[PDB]
RNA sequence: GUGAAGAGGGAAACAACCCAGACCGCCAGCUAAGGUCCCAAAGUCAUGGUUAAGUGGGAAACGAUGUGGGAAGGCCCAGAC
RNA sequence: UCCUCCUAAAGAGUAACGGAGGAGCACGAAGGUUGGCUAAUCCUGGUCGGACAUCAGGAGGUUAGUGCAAUGGCAUAAGCC
RNA sequence: GCUCAACGGAUAAAAGGUACUCCGGGGAUAACAGGCUGAUACCGCCCAAGAGUUCAUAUCGACGGCGGUGUUUGGCACCU
RNA sequence: UGCCUGGCGGCCGUAGCGCGGUGGUCCCACCUGACCCCAUGCCGAACUCAGAAGUGAAACGCCGUAGCGCCGAUGGUAGUGUGGGGUCUCCCCAUGCGAGAGUAGGGAACUGCCAGGCAU
């Protein structure tokens, strides 16, 4: 309901650490990882947040 | 200038019961008349009012501004305050001396029954 | 008499009025009176011809926004720091 | 060679220069030289502008200097290692943005004042422009 | 060419000033809210004012700052909670 | 943030830079930075311009009818330069 | 060794043989409380009396004061009788 | 009752010399040379007030400005 | 319910100054007197008491007034978080936040409880 889907495109070894626990709420744990989130403005606030190493498909 | 610094004088005890939550009986003294008034702990409302403006006190008296006047409005304040179930007060005396008419009311506020 | 011609502004701020200045264009306003005050957009060699008389900061210009003629006089100017250039304009609506 | 009377403090820290300039309108004359670059001119570099224009107009109009050189410049001396306090001062600055008005001039003609702020801006390090006084 | 030196150089402690609690952050009575030097902030309802100039719960409850009195000072209460 | 304690690919070579985190094996595929004339894997790809300096492929104040583009101006078939 | 400011990057904290200043006490009242009061400077007039004593008025509104360094406070005065 | 002030105070109680020297170690740390840098130095250049009978630029060139070299005096302490 | 005044607040300058006008039945203020309560490092000035002949001069209150003070957009600019880039002492791009100053303009406060007076 309301779900879209998330694929990391880069990788998060020199990111920040906030970055880096952003990438781990949403649950992505290597490249081309695409996963399967709920669509709220939280989820929209770490895709923002990360949106340079990662594509949302909706 | 004599009002301003009458304020000065009062507003240190009058901050100070502000924040002890005080019921207070405020005098205000005038050479003509005098006036007393209870106030509730947020000091935006009263309870009773007594005054020698007031003919049901005036027309027994001699003059507005003695100390028998003074001590009629004390009493007159006192049975109110009784009437309504208010007992423990504050007195102040807004930037007067406690001499003379204030005294002599907050004493007639004291033998009628409030207790401060 | 100077008639000059502009657009309103489809969106604002710091990006747009960056990019309007490297597209050879500045941003503007017309206030005052009644009104709400109107975001446009001129072209800048041609407003910044007009304004080297000073009859551009004493007579009433008429801008021509979609056809539109507004009666205005310059309020303000906003230049560039060190370049012969305009980065905004306040209007008055007189 | 312009320099402050008294001072709060004697020494500075070095800061830095970034930013635009405040001093951008021709303000009192009627023709300016304005600063396009960046940098910091010296109490030197301003009273020998300040002498080839004065000489090129033989006291003819007047000049204004919308700068002053109030930061204060240490320097260590030859052959001091790197420790034991701050260098002594030596000579004061002004800082320049870009837009900085640095001079004024009236009382000249155009071409005049053309050829003054030129042998002006050929004393100064930074790069300069010629301004006249804008309506609004 | 050795020589010079500093007389420059000292310095005290630092000594942890500041804001303790935070508006809206439940508090224990007798918490220190603010230590200071002066009285930067004053003290509202259920909020004494220790021997520093340091503010603290007489109660327990949230902290609220407010400005309030014709000087525009800032005040720290406790809602009650 | 990386190295330290981290290999791999690129930056000619080049701990700390860019991409990216090596469990093992495969004569399988897609990609990152960076690249596609030969050394040396891949476009002598397409379309439209600029440069003539080997600029690219090292450097300033300043200087100069180099050349491309744009907006305006003042003389001018009552004859300009 | 201790205190104050800056460096110190708007919570705390944060270094250098970095930039500037102080302390190693005082007070039996310079503490407590109640009551009351409100400065600096300048102007005018005025015996000795003068730039400047004291006195009266006026502007001003804390530019003063705080036992001592600096900072933060202080009119409800934490200042003064 | 301690200027134990070298102020978390080695003891109640303590200054120097070694080119007559010695041991353990360090390029964690200096002198030589190299390296980085280029303040300084040196070599150029820009403007041109003037000097040059007149005449800025034959030769010089004040006040100031921009570079180059790595060449002096130095800075750092990266190798030993 | 209207007007006016006094007291106590809320709020803390769109609420403050200035300039002109205006108020006295009541209230307030000045006032009259002081042997007394009480008071002056002298003084009934202040504080206090006993009063009410006079006056609204001052103060205070009210009304008006934009010389200020104050408030204050819109747009833009400065800055900046993240990512990227350059000619890297400093800037640019995408995106997000977004001032200060200034301008137009606003603006001569609003409101609550009690009591009194005159009208209604
Ligand atoms: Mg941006
Ligand atoms: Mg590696
Ligand atoms: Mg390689
Ligand atoms: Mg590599
Ligand atoms: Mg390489
Ligand atoms: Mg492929
Ligand atoms: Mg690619
Ligand atoms: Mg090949
Ligand atoms: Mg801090
Ligand atoms: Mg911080
Ligand atoms: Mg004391
Ligand atoms: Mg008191
Ligand atoms: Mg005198
Ligand atoms: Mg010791
Ligand atoms: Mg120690
Ligand atoms: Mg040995
Ligand atoms: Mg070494
Ligand atoms: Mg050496
Ligand atoms: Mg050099
Ligand atoms: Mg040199
Ligand atoms: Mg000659
Ligand atoms: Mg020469
Ligand atoms: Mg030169
Ligand atoms: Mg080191
Ligand atoms: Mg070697
Ligand atoms: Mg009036
Ligand atoms: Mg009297
Ligand atoms: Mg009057
Ligand atoms: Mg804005
Ligand atoms: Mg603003
Ligand atoms: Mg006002
Ligand atoms: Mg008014």
């Amino acid at each position: 309901a309301k779900t879209i889907k998330i694929t990391q495109t880069r990788s998060a070894i020199g990111r920040l650490p906030k970055h880096k626990a952003t990438l781990l709420g949403l649950g992505l744990r290597r490249i081309g990882h695409t996963v399967e989130r709920e669509d709220t403005p939280a989820i929209r606030g770490m895709i923002n947040a990360v949106s340079f190493m990662v594509k949302v498909e909706e | 200038d004599k009002k301003s610094a009458r304020i000065r004088r009062a507003t240190r005890a009058r901050r100070k019961l502000q924040e002890l939550g005080a019921t207070r009986l405020v005098v205000h003294r005038t050479p003509r008349h005098i006036y007393a008034q209870v106030i509730a702990p947020n000091g935006s409302e009263v309870l009773v009012a007594a005054s020698t403006v007031e003919k049901a006190i005036a027309e027994q008296l001699k003059y507005t501004g003695n100390k028998d006047a003074a001590a009629a409005v004390g009493k007159a304040v006192a049975e109110r305050a009784l009437e309504k179930g208010i007992k423990d007060v504050s007195f102040d005396r807004s930037g007067f001396q406690y001499h003379g008419r204030v005294q002599a009311l907050a004493d007639a506020a004291r033998e009628a029954g409030l207790q401060f | 008499m100077f008639t000059i011609n502009a657009e309103v502004r489809k969106e604002q701020g710091k990006g747009a009025s960056r990019r309007l200045r490297a597209a050879n264009k500045f941003p503007a306003i017309i206030y005052g009176g009644k009104e709400a005050p109107l975001a446009i957009e001129l072209d800048h060699d041609k407003v910044m011809n007009m304004q080297a008389k000073a009859e551009f900061y004493s007579e009433v210009l008429t801008i021509v926004v979609d056809g539109k003629e507004i009666k205005v006089k310059a309020q303000d100017v906003q230049r560039h720091p060190y370049k012969p250039k305009l980065q905004h304009i306040d209007f008055v609506r007189a | 060679m312009l320099q402050p009377k008294r001072t709060k403090f004697r020494k500075m820290h070095k800061g830095r220069n970034r930013g635009l300039a405040q001093g951008t309108d021709v303000s009192f004359g009627s023709f300016g030289l304005k600063a396009v670059g960046r940098g910091r001119l010296t109490a030197r570099q301003i009273e020998a502008a300040r002498r080839a224009m004065t000489r090129a107009v033989k006291r003819q109009g007047k000049i204004w200097i919308r700068v002053f050189p109030d930061k204060p410049i240490t320097e260590k001396p030859l052959a001091v290692r790197m420790g034991k306090g701050k260098g002594n001062v030596e000579y004061w600055v002004a800082l320049i943005q870009p837009g900085k008005v640095l001079y004024e001039m009236d009382g000249v003609p155009e071409e005049l004042a053309r050829e003054a702020f030129k042998l002006a801006a050929a004393k100064l390090p930074i790069k300069t422009t010629f301004v006249t006084k804008t309506v609004m | 060419k050795a020589g010079g030196s500093t007389r420059n150089g000292r310095d005290s402690e630092a000594k942890r000033l500041g804001v303790k609690r935070f508006g809206g952050e439940s508090v224990l009575a007798g918490s220190i809210i603010v230590r200071q030097r002066g009285t930067k902030f004053h003290a509202g309802a259920n909020v004494g004012c220790g021997r520093d100039h340091t503010l603290f719960a007489k109660a327990d409850g949230k902290v609220k700052f407010e400005v309030k009195g014709p000087k525009n000072r800032k005040f720290i209460s406790i809602e009650a909670e």
